RNA sequence: UAGUUGGUGGGGUAAAGGCCUACCAAGGCGACGAUCUGUAGCGGGUCUGAGAGGAUGAUCCGCCACACUGGGACUGAGACAC
RNA sequence: CAGAAUAAGCACCGGCUAACUCUGUGCCAGCAGCCGCGGUAAUACAGAGGGUGCGAGCGUUAAUCGGAUUUACUGGGCGUAAAGCGUGCGUAGGCGGCUUAUUAAGUCGGAUGUGAAAUCCCCGAGCUUAACUUGGGAAUUGCAUUCGAUACUGGUGAGCUAG
């Protein structure tokens, strides 16, 4: 570009879209579990992974992964969700916080307890 | 001791008033190239001596009307 | 917080004597496990390391001898970088100016931990007043004495006797009879051991 | 009216006053016309306790500025000291 | 003579019934007082490739006129799609550069320098660019000689 | 059309040096002669001549080669008609950490950046030579 | 854009002024973005960056605006007044 | 004065990136920032031992700048990677040959006024140290007025012929 072209029309900056639109620039969001179910991974992965469709206070309905082994969730549960992708699951962009509102911490876990929300053993 | 400007008349239709175009040359803040800017000032000219195309000098004054706050000093060059 | 626990594994991991014990018994007879890392997968000294590993291992060795944690050590580095001069020697001077280390080098404590406990328990007076902060920076021409109640301590007597075996620094003039001393100037780089390399530390903190 | 008074700064339990000439309607620690000294009621060691610019003080008093009681006492004490 | 190993890579060649694998090594040798060179080596196994690269490095060497322990002037250099910028620094700065530049500069004997890569960061190309920049750097004595003047006139 | 005769002169010198010519010729002007005189004083070129046929005027420059390479290694036009560059006395550019010259047009005539700093004036930065 | 742009007589204000009014003229603004529309309190400053730039305008200081939502005036040196 | 008496947790150990093994399970349960792990000997899943990094904290999520020369003024490109309008003419605009006189708008220099305080930086001072508070400087790269310079660009007058 020439100097005159730059003066007539400057440079253009393209805005970056957020990868967590449903949070709406908040660290976490509260939602009501609409449907808890299991899904299969995209190739080359095979499993039965636990996910829940949740309606958020932001007015959006999304899908959130349930981490750890063993969960007590069901329909009409109230959960807290944070950001975070699951990679091999198409369209799962959020995670459910363990042990926050109605979700419970994982059982018989003694390492990385702050994640999955397990208290200290006696 | 009074701020003054020199410009060229681009209108004399109004009664006792002229429109003089002031031109300045400044550097572009980012790209550095020297550019030219223009401003149009309404001025008071009591005796309608100024015409279209002359080069005049105008000094700041108290408001005379809604848009005029400058007054003619002299005609430097005539068309 | 100050580290509490085993010192011998800390010395073994860095691979050198960290002066963490009194010194009545040498390091080899004290530990018998030198040249071995504390882990079961512990190996010999010849194990190769990355540059990041070497820089980190040098900084940890420097921290462990003086008993300084990461936040305070990073603040020390940031001050040394701001002060005009050689950054590494500035950091070494700041580390050697702490009140606990001056008390230890004056021979009032058999270890730097003993010196720290003595300073903290208000047993040391700086310029005539009783202080209890180990990180106080000692300046030129200062006076460090032992408090009256602190005197007549067998730990202090053993400390001065053990220090007599070591060589009293040049920048410290200490009267052991009156349990008093004067910090005269900051030690120079030549006075400190040459095994300590500070270019790695400067690179690690300046990346 | 124009007053000469003390604006508070410093830390909690350790006040440090600037001696300011200001309109009395302004907030205590806000807009002021001119600062002409300071006062430190807890100065220790080498710290200065009171500095007042007598020339500016007299100039502003001659134009109708009214010092507060504390500032008048400080001005008298400073004149006595010097 | 200090020797640094910049990079080692495993490469493949396809034949009927499989692939033939080999190794390539890039090395930089220097004396730390203004003499430095670089080379590459290819072999079926890593140590032979390293030895061949070192031999090539010793064969391909140049002389660099340092100003103390830093550069004489800012240098811009390029080889292919790799561009490098180097700048003199005051004492105590260190070598603020990427690994590929760092090996060449340390082998040449530069102690304080600020450097930057633009474009591709391929190791061999970056080494080539730094090598060219150091080779083409000039000095006040040479400048005065070529202009027919004195170094005090040059300033 | 040609709209930068100074850039034309610098390009002619650059191409002649790259082609290893002994002399280079161009149409002459007072600004070009002033720049060539500064180059000759600083020692990048050997001789400057001006010849006149009638109204036409020709400028001839004798080039210098030391060892194998040309003496002028880099010559860059800085100010151009599309973008004029002016610098104050405190922001005059330095070429190759003072080993090169920046040609500056000041109100006291054309000089190097060193002379401009000594005189405490600024001006228009014409070219960098090294 | 038609009180719109300028002028004259008069009114009005603490004070210049289409601020208002009656006439006279057809002017005034706009590709250097008028009009319309979306968003937004502004600055000293704060964060980041080698720099140039980018983001931001809590706590402290200055200015502005608002006081359930709109339209007004009274008293007073001062308000169209939490 | 009494007596060690009242006072350690969190993340991680495939590469990026400091820190490795054994059991349990077998493309399941699960992990995952990216590349990827798990289909009977998993240093990558869970537990244990050991170790590493921090420490009254340790991790995760969200957000801004950086790395990004990835809007390139400093500082990028357009034969084949994304990118020359199908081709001309021409309006606004941008730029424009040589010589000379003059002007002083751009450009450069000096002086004066202003650029609130706080904040940033420097040397000190007081807090047992530090945070913090504070004295004085430096800085505020700007703006305005006025006085100068005339090489270059612009304006004006005159002249020329290589476009
Ligand atoms: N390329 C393959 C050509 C195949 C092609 N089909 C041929 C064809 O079709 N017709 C024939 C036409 C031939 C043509 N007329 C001649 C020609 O190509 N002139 C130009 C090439 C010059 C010469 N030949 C190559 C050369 O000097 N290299 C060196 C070399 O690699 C190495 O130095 C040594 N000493 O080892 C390195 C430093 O380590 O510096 C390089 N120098 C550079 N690197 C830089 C770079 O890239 N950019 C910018 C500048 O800075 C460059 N200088």
């Amino acid at each position: 570009a020439t100097t005159n072209q730059l003066i007539r029309k400057g440079r253009t900056t393209l805005v970056e879209k957020s990868k967590v639109p449903a949070l709406k620039a908040c660290p976490q969001r509260r939602g009501v579990c609409t449907r808890v179910y299991t899904t299969t991974p995209k190739k080359p992965n095979s499993a039965m992974r636990k996910v829940c469709r949740v309606r958020l206070t932001s007015g959006f309905e999304v899908s959130s992964y349930i981490g750890g082994e063993g969960h007590n969730l069901q329909e009409h549960s109230v959960v807290l969700i944070r950001g975070g992708r699951v990679k091999d699951l198409p369209g799962v962009r959020y995670h459910t916080v363990r042990g926050s509102l109605d979700c419970a911490g994982v059982k018989d876990r003694n390492q990385s307890r702050s994640k999955y929300g397990a208290k200290r053993p006696k | 001791t009074v701020r003054t400007l020199t410009g060229k008349v681009v209108s004399d239709k109004m009664d006792k008033s002229i429109v003089v175009l002031i031109e300045r040359r400044v550097q572009h803040p980012l790209y550095g190239k020297s550019i030219r800017r223009s401003t149009k000032l309404h001025a008071h000219d009591e005796n309608n001596v100024a015409k279209i195309g002359d080069v005049v000098t105008i000094k700041e004054s108290r408001p005379i009307s809604k848009t005029k706050a400058w007054t003619l000093v002299e005609v430097v060059e005539a068309a | 917080a100050r580290y509490i626990g085993p010192k011998c594994k800390l010395s073994r991991r860095e691979g050198t004597d960290l002066q963490l014990k009194s010194g009545v018994k040498p390091f080899d007879v004290k530990t018998k496990k030198a040249n071995k890392a504390p882990g079961q997968h512990g190996q010999a000294r010849g194990g190769k390391q990355s540059e990041y590993s070497l820089q980190l291992r040098e900084k940890q060795k420097v921290r462990r001898i003086y008993g300084v944690l990461e936040r305070q050590f990073s603040n020390y580095y940031k001050e040394a970088a701001r002060v005009k001069g050689a950054t590494g020697e500035n950091l070494l001077k700041l580390l050697e100016s702490r009140l606990d280390n001056v008390v230890y080098r004056m021979g009032f404590g058999s270890t730097r931990a003993e010196a720290r406990q003595l300073v903290s328990h208000r047993s040391i007076t700086l310029n005539g007043r009783r202080v209890n902060i180990a990180s106080i920076q000692v300046k030129a021409g200062d006076v460090i004495a032992v408090h009256e109640g602190a005197k007549q301590q067998l730990r202090i007597k053993n400390a001065i006797e053990l220090a007599a075996q070591r060589g009293i620094p040049a920048w410290i003039e200490v009267d052991h009879s009156k349990l008093e001393g004067t910090f005269k100037a900051a030690p120079d780089r030549s006075d400190l051991p040459a095994e300590i390399n500070e270019s790695l530390i400067v690179e690690l903190y300046s990346k | 009216m124009v007053v000469i008074r003390l604006a508070r700064g410093g830390a909690k339990k350790r006040p440090f006053y600037q001696i300011v000439v200001t309109d009395s309607r302004n907030a205590r620690d806000g807009r002021f016309i001119e600062r002409i000294g300071f006062f430190n009621p807890t100065a220790q060691g080498q710290a200065e306790k009171l500095r007042l610019d007598a020339d500016r003080f007299a100039h502003w008093v001659s134009q109708g500025a009214q010092p507060s009681e504390r500032v008048a006492s400080l001005a008298a004490q400073a004149k006595k000291a010097t | 003579l200090v020797e640094k190993l910049v990079a080692v890579d495993r490469v493949a060649k396809v034949v009927k019934g499989g692939r033939i694998f080999s190794f390539t090594a890039l090395t930089v040798v220097g004396d730390g007082n203004g003499r430095v060179g670089f080379g590459r080596g290819k072999a079926r196994e890593v140590p032979a490739a390293i030895s061949k690269a070192l031999e090539a490095a010793r064969r391909n060497m140049i002389t660099v006129d340092l100003a103390g322990t830093t550069l004489q002037h800012p240098v811009n250099a390029r080889h292919g799609a790799s561009r490098v910028y180097m700048q003199p620094a005051s004492e105590g700065t260190g070598v603020i550069a990427g690994g590929a530049m760092r090996a060449v500069l340390e082998a040449a004997g530069v102690h304080n320098v600020l450097a930057k890569c633009y474009g591709s960061t391929n190791a061999a190309n970056v080494v080539n660019a730094t090598f060219k920049g150091l080779r083409d750097m000039t000095s006040p004595e040479k400048v005065a000689a070529k202009r027919g003047k004195s170094v005090e006139e040059i300033q | 059309s040609m709209q930068d005769t100074v850039a034309d002169m610098l390009t002619r010198v650059r191409n002649a040096q790259m082609a290893k010519k002994q002399t280079v010729s161009m149409p002459s002007s007072k600004l070009k002669v002033a720049i060539a005189n500064v180059l000759q004083q600083e020692g990048y070129i050997s001789n400057v001549e001006v010849a006149q046929e009638e109204t036409k005027s020709t400028l001839t420059i004798t080039l210098k080669y030391f060892e194998g390479k040309p003496v002028i290694e880099m010559v860059k036009r800085v100010s151009r008609p599309g973008l004029r560059q002016y610098r104050g006395k405190d922001k005059l550019p330095s070429v190759k950490q003072g080993l090169g010259i920046a040609i500056v047009s000041t109100s006291k005539g054309i000089m190097t950046d060193r002379a401009a700093r000594a005189a405490g004036i600024g001006g228009e930065v014409i070219a960098f030579v090294s």
